[PDB]
């Protein structure tokens, strides 16, 4: 187990850095890939890349050694960088859902509505929000619990557990995960509803001569739309569900499972290159890069 | 395969009329844009007109008020009703489908092209 | 057969001084859950030859050993690795559940 667990963490960091480096390289190097949507994909890839370089590796050690080897300052700063990048990943995922919703349902309105400069502001907003959810509260100790047993971890530099007060845990989890999850569900459900209402209008248009059935394109779209909500939810719902659970009754869910679910969330950062960069221009770029 | 069959073009007198028609045979996702682009002699391909599945429409300035892009509500077929033609409208007109079935990106289809020539 | 049948005196030699993994079983004749894993430990003694040695200590005949490791309920399977307690599991379980416990803790 502990030999296999250590090996498993290694390729997770490899997959994350490889994928996201490949994406950023492809977008930066290809004139054809520098679209509006891929600008938001670039934000996402940056976030997930920093996860693979700094965040996950230090998280790997803390599990393998069983303790924090780099002192209370870097514990805080690593924790702040972790929360920031995860917040920015999840919120950028949410922006992309919106961008594709508008690009598919209202394509002509969207072109005038969304400029490159407007997208840049949106990206900067997301990182600013991510910063203010992460660094500002964490470095200023607004997260801290009053509890003496929690305060023993804050005093010990070898302890780098993220034990938060009730208020932070709820607010930060809502802002970074639950609100984005709802927006993604709402947004992508209108994409489903728009497509299904449009298939209805074709059946009426025929004057009762044909009834449409799901073709190749519809089955794939619904699979794709599934993968997006599926992998995102699978990866972060467990960790963020448990994150609220421990606010009420801390003993119910064990520490090993809480950390196991956080590794599942780190796995998302490896999946995002696979989900969001399958376009034929991406595929061409990836082969040209390799 | 998805294939785009263009028709309705040819020679015509200035101040005249034509009605292009592109019938898209094959599997297309319900959400899409059917459009007409044109490539004038020794010039870059430009948008003429385009119509979403929803029904919103976008025309290029030159052809505003004259041309009308409509689509068959039943089939995957799009019509560009070209009125009040001028010799500058002379070009190879290409049918186009932007297919949104991947969600994150869009896949394109282009017709072979059909010649429209407007004499003075 | 392949199981060491422990005592209070021989516990230091059979478990604390013993080379490699020792799976100690604290049990009693009156415990229904203890005899439920008794036939499963016979199969585990065969299937993990070399990897571990199964040992059994009856806590009625040998009352002195059980208090030292904080045995509250039974059966308790304490996995000793070179005279040191590595893993712990209390209560009855099936063959597959014990294999998952042993394969995880032995590697
Ligand atoms: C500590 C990590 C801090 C990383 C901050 C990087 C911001 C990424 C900005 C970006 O990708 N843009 C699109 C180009 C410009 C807006
Ligand atoms: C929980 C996080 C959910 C995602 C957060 C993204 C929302 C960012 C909102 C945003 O940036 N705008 C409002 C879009 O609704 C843009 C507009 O304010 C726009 O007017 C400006 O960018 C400039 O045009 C001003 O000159
Ligand atoms: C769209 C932007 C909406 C963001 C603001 C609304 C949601 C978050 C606001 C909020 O602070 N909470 C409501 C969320 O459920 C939780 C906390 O108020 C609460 O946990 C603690 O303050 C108390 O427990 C104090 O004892
Ligand atoms: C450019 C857009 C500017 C908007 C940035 C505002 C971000 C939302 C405000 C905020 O920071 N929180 C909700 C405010 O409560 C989350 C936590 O910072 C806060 O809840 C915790 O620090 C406390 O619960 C600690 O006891
Ligand atoms: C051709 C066949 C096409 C397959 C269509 C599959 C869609 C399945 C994926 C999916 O829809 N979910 C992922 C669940 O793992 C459920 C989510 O839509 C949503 O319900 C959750 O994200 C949260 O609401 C949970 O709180
Ligand atoms: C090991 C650590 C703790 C570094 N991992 C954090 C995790 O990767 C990402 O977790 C979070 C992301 C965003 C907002 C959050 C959050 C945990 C909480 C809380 N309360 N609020
Ligand atoms: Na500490």
């Amino acid at each position: 187990a502990a030999k296999v667990m250590s090996l498993l963490m290694a390729l997770v960091v490899l997959l994350i850095v490889a994928g996201n480096v490949l994406v950023i390289a492809a977008i930066g190097s290809t004139q054809r890939l520098q679209t509006l949507t891929n600008l938001f994909i670039t934000s996402l890839a940056c976030a997930d890349l920093v996860v693979g370089l700094l965040v996950v590796p230090f998280g790997a050690t803390l599990v393998v050694r069983g303790t924090w080897l780099w002192g209370s300052f870097l514990c805080e700063l690593w924790t702040s960088l972790d929360v920031l990048c995860v917040t920015a990943s999840i919120e950028t995922l949410c922006v992309i859902a919106i961008d594709r919703y508008l690009a598919i349902t209202s394509p002509f309105r969207y072109q005038s509505l969304m400029t490159r400069a407007r997208a840049k502001v949106i990206i900067c907003t997301v990182w600013a929000i991510s910063a203010l959810v992460s660094f500002l509260p964490i470095m200023m100790h607004w997260w801290r619990d009053e509890d003496p047993q929690a305060l023993k971890c804050y005093q010990d530099p070898g302890c780098c557990d993220f034990v938060t007060n009730r208020a932070y845990a709820i607010a930060s989890s809502i802002i970074s995960f639950y609100i984005p999850l709802l927006i993604m569900i709402f947004v992508y459900l209108r994409v489903y509803r728009e497509a299904k209402e449009q298939i209805r209008k074709i059946d009426r248009a025929s004057k009762r001569k044909t009834s449409r059935v799901m073709a190749m394109k519809e089955h794939k779209a619904l699979k794709t739309l599934g993968i997006i909500m599926g992998v995102f939810t699978l990866c972060w719902l467990p960790f963020f569900l448990v994150n609220i659970v421990n606010v009420f009754n801390r003993d119910l869910v064990p520490d090993w499972l809480f950390v196991a679910f956080n590794w599942l969330g780190y796995a998302n950062s490896a999946m995002n290159p696979i989900i969001y960069c399958r376009s034929p221009d991406f595929r061409k770029a990836f082969k040209r890069l390799l | 395969q998805v294939q785009l069959q263009e028709s309705g073009g040819g020679l015509v007198q200035a101040g005249g009329s034509l009605r292009l028609s592109c019938a898209a045979s094959g599997s297309i996702f319900a959400l899409n844009i059917m459009g007409w682009y044109r490539q004038a002699p020794g010039k870059q391909r430009e948008l003429v007109a385009a119509i979403h599945s929803g029904g919103t429409t976008n025309y290029a300035n030159s052809v505003k008020g004259r041309f009308t892009i409509s689509r068959d509500n039943a089939a995957n077929t799009v019509y560009l009703q070209m009125n009040s033609l001028k010799p500058e409208d002379t070009a190879v007109y290409y049918c186009n489908v932007k297919d949104f079935g991947a969600i994150i990106y869009d896949y394109d289809y282009w017709g072979q092209g059909t010649q429209v020539t407007v004499s003075s | 057969d392949k199981i060491i049948h422990l005592t209070d005196d021989s516990f230091d030699t059979d478990v604390l001084k013993a080379d490699g993994a020792i799976l100690v079983d604290f049990w009693a004749e009156w415990s229904g859950p203890s005899k439920m894993i008794a036939p499963i430990l016979d199969e585990i003694a065969d299937e993990y030859q070399g990897k571990l040695t199964v040992a059994k200590l009856n806590i009625d005949q040998n009352p002195g050993t059980a208090p030292k490791y904080g045995i509250r309920g039974i059966p308790t399977l304490l996995l000793f690795k070179n005279g040191e307690v590595a893993a712990t599991k209390v209560g009855a379980l099936s063959k597959g559940q014990l294999k998952e416990f042993l394969d995880a803790n032995l590697a």
